[PDB]
């Protein structure tokens, strides 16, 4: 509050990335998805690997649907990175695989180098690297919680059930979802890694998250006492009240 | 014997875990396909078929304009090419 | 001086415009051919609640199956 | 009674500070004098642990067709409150006619009233039964809702709840059977029971698209493509193919059909012809 740099700020300055990405990598040890969160942060730091040529738009869309995940665009990017790593381990050519899957080999190599640098920095700083099991059903929830803790500032909520327009809490920004998003069904909360202002206001790289999960990840930023206008903050306060009632019922039953 | 029973139980548990993983994958695939089927329940509650027949009519008339455009662009007579296909009843009504 | 080139301009203007109308019609045709938020987070919340019910059931010993 | 307004206005913050059984006795008398803060008394009952009286109060307030929630909670929001409190404390609800609580009857009343969230109410009843521990009755009401659901969305969220519940319980018994298996402990109640559970799950999951097609044709009894998909799923069993085709013939209105009834009839005729039967 006095502007002094804390140990978290020193770690974020030492890490060669954004403060939000550094906070996500720091909070990933609590979510036990450190490797996946580091890969996602490296992919976000590296340029866009999705290639959509005009003469191969159908092939690019088919490759994106094959390598996509329903949890979010970040989950789809993580699945694409995992598929590229699996192809590299199996011995297929990286450039040929990227051309076949409409991916960028240079962007994938840059993301791999950034992930290696982040892993080296975490090993130097003593940050534990953990990953949830694939058969465990809480891996996607842990990844979503880590993403919400990393980027809780850029979170959008749907205005209505009949309207696809979302309302980001950052200065009450009315935006939409980008057409490159892999989420077929829009989420109640969308954590957006990038916001692009154009003729149509759309948000790209959106991951699914709940208001209760966002409030648990960032209680200081999403505090209901300091919550301003409007109905999105009212719904967040209602979700917090429901969570408090559930906790009271659990305490009464325990 | 007990070691043979333990080995049989271990192999059975390995088969059970394989069945569990296959059931998980099939359930995820069915859930995705059925969410898509929900979008067909919705998205046809959006696309009431009257609008579909209407857009088919616009497709037909615009494709008719296009086909006529390339016929006189290549130089053929569109009305002679249709004259090969008018019926007797249609021709009498047109006269 | 201007008439032939603007005749050509309106010609391919017509061509491109109703070609785009056509392309919109087959994109809606494909949308029909291949065919919410409160829904999907309600499904997720009942799934986690059912899991929590499962863990409390075998934490309290609720084995009454047949 | 005229001064009781002031006297109660000074009485209620004493209850809010004192809490507990004394406060719920206070606010029961406050409902005797002035029934307006039902949601607040719901909160006190949830905090105290009187969920049976909370369910009875739920029934009384919802039976009274004049209550308006001050927190903008609708009828379905109240129904969600009943099913959520019941599933959060299933073991703390004393059922029977003496308390007036009948969970199956109230949830079936919700089924016949709110048809939009019928699958949600079925899942709530099933999760209530598995919270109580009555797994076989959960499965019975589960298959009843599966057979009597007319919505694909409700059917498939029900099946997703089935997948989660059965997968989690059989996983827990994987750890149980494994930790009994390094020490060589096994009997009929573990190995044979696990075999028959996976038999049940495999055959019900194979019959899941049959029930999905049944739900689809119950939603719309005119989908020629759906009937063709169902009979192709039936496959080589000739009597079942014949009866599903017969139901297709005496099920689709030709004027209201939305598919290719001519193609369906052609498949039926060519099936009999390529089998053996030129006269028919
Ligand atoms: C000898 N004969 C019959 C005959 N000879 C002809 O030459 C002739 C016709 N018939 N025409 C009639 O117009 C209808 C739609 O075409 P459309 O979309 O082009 O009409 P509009 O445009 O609408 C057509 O049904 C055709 O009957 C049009 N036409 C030129």
């Amino acid at each position: 509050d006095d502007g002094e740099l804390t140990p978290l700020g020193n770690l974020a300055s030492e890490f060669p990335l954004d403060p939000a990405l550094a906070v996500m990598l720091i909070s990933s040890p609590e979510f036990y998805c450190s490797n996946e969160i580091l890969s996602i942060t490296s992919l976000l730091s590296v340029p866009q690997i999705w290639v959509r040529p005009a003469n191969a738009r159908k092939r690019a869309d088919e490759m994106k649907a094959q390598f996509a995940h329903p949890d979010g665009d970040h989950l789809t990017l993580l699945n694409a990175y995992h598929a590229y790593k699996g192809a590299e381990a199996r011995g297929e050519d990286m450039k040929k695989w990227c051309h076949e899957h409409f991916l960028s080999y240079r962007h994938l190599s840059s993301a791999d180098n950034v992930r290696a640098q982040l892993k080296k920095i975490m090993e130097t700083h003593g940050i534990e690297l953990v990953s949830t099991p694939f058969h465990d059903k809480n891996y996607y929830t842990n990844i979503r919680r880590a993403l919400l803790a990393g980027f809780f500032m850029q979170v959008a909520m749907r205005e209505s059930s009949n309207s696809k327009v979302y309302k980001t809490v950052k200065d009450e920004q009315l935006v939409l979802i980008h057409p490159s998003t892999t989420v077929t069904t829009p989420y109640e909360w969308v954590v957006y890694n990038e916001f692009v202002l154009t003729t149509k206001q759309y948000v790209r790289t959106v991951t699914n998250i709940r208001p209760e999960w966002l409030l648990e990840i960032a209680p200081v930023y999403y505090d209901l006492s300091t919550f301003q206008k409007g109905e999105i903050k009212n719904a967040l306060t209602r979700v917090a009240e429901k969570i408090r009632r559930q906790q009271a019922m659990k305490a009464s039953k325990a | 014997s007990e070691s043979s029973t333990k080995n049989a139980a271990l192999t059975a548990a390995q088969e059970r875990l394989a069945r569990f993983r296959a059931l998980q994958a099939r359930a995820k695939e069915s859930s995705q396909q059925n969410l898509k089927e929900a979008t067909k329940e919705s998205q046809r509650l959006a696309t009431d078929p009257s609008q579909l027949t209407a857009l088919s009519r616009k497709h037909a008339i615009a494709a008719h304009k296009l086909l006529k455009a390339e016929i006189e662009d290549a130089g053929g007579d569109f009305e002679r090419k249709r004259a090969w296909d008018w019926t007797v009843e249609e021709a009498e009504r047109w006269d | 001086a201007i008439k032939p080139e603007m005749e050509k301009r309106e010609k391919e203007a017509r061509r491109k415009r109703w070609q785009e109308i056509i392309e919109m019609t087959e994109r809606k045709q494909e949308e029909i051919r291949n065919g919410d938020g409160k829904w999907v987070e309600e499904k997720e919340v009942m799934g986690e609640r059912t899991r929590e019910a499962v863990m409390e059931a075998m934490k309290a010993g609720a084995w009454k199956d047949n | 009674i005229t001064q009781h307004n002031r006297i109660w206005a000074l009485y209620r913050p004493f209850a809010n500070s004192a809490e507990g059984i004394t406060a719920v006795k206070i606010w029961r008398r406050y409902m005797q004098v002035h029934p307006e803060d039902a949601e607040d008394f719901i909160e006190l009952l949830i905090q105290c642990g009187l969920y049976t009286e909370a369910v009875k109060k739920y029934i009384e307030i919802l039976n009274n067709p004049k209550f308006q929630s001050k927190n903008a909670k609708g009828h379905y929001e109240l129904w969600s409150e009943m099913v959520d409190l019941l599933v959060e404390h299933a073991v703390d609800i004393e059922t029977g006619h003496e308390t007036g609580i009948d969970v199956e009857r109230i949830i079936r009343s919700g089924i016949e009233r709110f048809s939009d969230q019928r699958g949600k109410l079925w899942s709530g009843l099933a999760t209530y039964w598995i919270r109580r521990g009555n797994f076989d009755r959960a499965r019975d009401v589960f298959e009843e809702g599966i057979t009597t659901v007319m919505t694909v969305r409700d059917f498939t969220m029900i099946f997703d709840a089935y997948v989660e519940f059965e997968e989690s319980v059989i996983g827990t018994l994987m750890e149980a059977a494994s930790r009994r298996a390094e020490k060589g402990v096994v009997d009929e109640s573990a190995d044979f029971d696990l075999d028959i559970r996976m038999m049940r799950f495999e055959h019900l999951m194979d019959r899941r698209p049959f029930l999905l097609n049944d739900v689809l044709l119950r939603q719309n009894p005119n989908n020629v493509a759906e009937w063709e998909k169902r009979v192709a799923l039936w496959g080589d069993n000739k009597e079942e193919v014949v009866k599903t085709y017969t139901d297709a013939i005496a099920a689709i209105n030709p004027k209201k059909a939305v598919g290719a009834f001519h193609l369906l009839w052609a498949n039926y005729a060519k099936f009999y012809e390529k089998a053996g039967d030129l006269r028919t």
